[PDB]
């Protein structure tokens, strides 16, 4: 049990001052201790998740003066890779919670890497990573949304009204909240309110189909 | 992190004139 406890906590203990930073060294040393915190942060016992999710919480409150993009790039690589679904959560709402800290400068090209990592997170059945969507999509947006084109944006909003119809309360709540926010965020707000409404109407609009109760209570 | 680090080149010096 507990000697991964005693590798990660003393990596963590370590890495927070090995060293100068920005030497070609710690930027392997720093890229293997976040590629092993997120991987414990899916192992199959309590207290080493526990002590995981403060590692890596540690590690980016010791570094962010000074590594913050190399963070958010391991961050995103474990995003990028769509696995285990505790592991997924652990980087998707750290990296929702950095996001504000990019520098103008490097919106754009992380909003085209994300638009395929959020279309492929929808697309997972189990609520807990939902749930973490949720929370991530309105602080994604709010820190990339106007770096988006109006393709990019309809692509998105594609991508969460295909799961209005869904059995799952908590996948349509996640759909609801995330199609609006997306508007919300975007440099064009009252055309993709507009667009949006439009979709929402011609979900229904056809008012004698049999209709599910499911696409009713999302739409 | 910082311009002068990416730049790799020194910060100025602070004086009086």
């Amino acid at each position: 049990k507990k000697d991964r406890v005693n590798h990660c906590l003393t990596i963590c203990e370590n890495i927070v001052a090995q060293s100068v930073r920005n030497s070609p060294e710690f930027q392997k040393l720093l890229g293997i201790a976040m590629e092993l915190f997120l991987l414990c942060s899916d192992d199959a016992e309590s207290d080493v998740r526990m002590v995981a999710d403060e590692c890596l919480n540690k590690v980016i409150k010791a570094l962010m003066d000074s590594n913050l993009p190399r963070l958010q790039l391991e961050l995103y690589k474990e995003i990028k890779k769509n696995g285990a679904p505790r592991s997924l959560r652990a980087a998707l709402w750290r990296f929702a919670e950095l996001a504000h800290l990019v520098r103008p400068q490097k919106c754009r090209p992380y909003l085209v890497n994300l638009l395929p990592c959020l279309t492929r997170t929808s697309k997972r059945p189990e609520e807990s990573v939902q749930e973490t969507l949720a929370a991530a999509v309105p602080k994604i947006m709010a820190s990339f949304g106007n770096f988006a084109n109006d393709n990019e944006i309809k692509v998105l909003l594609k991508a969460f009204i295909a799961n209005l119809k869904s059995s799952s309360p908590t996948i349509r709540r996640t759909a609801a909240g995330s199609a609006v926010s997306i508007c919300q965020h975007s440099r064009r707000t009252q055309y993709f309110y507009s667009w949006l409404l439009n979709v929402l109407l011609g979900l229904l609009v056809p008012v004698e189909d049999e209709h599910s109760t499911l696409l009713i209570l999302g739409v | 992190x910082d311009i002068w680090c990416e730049t790799n080149k020194q910060t100025g010096i602070l004086v009086l004139c």
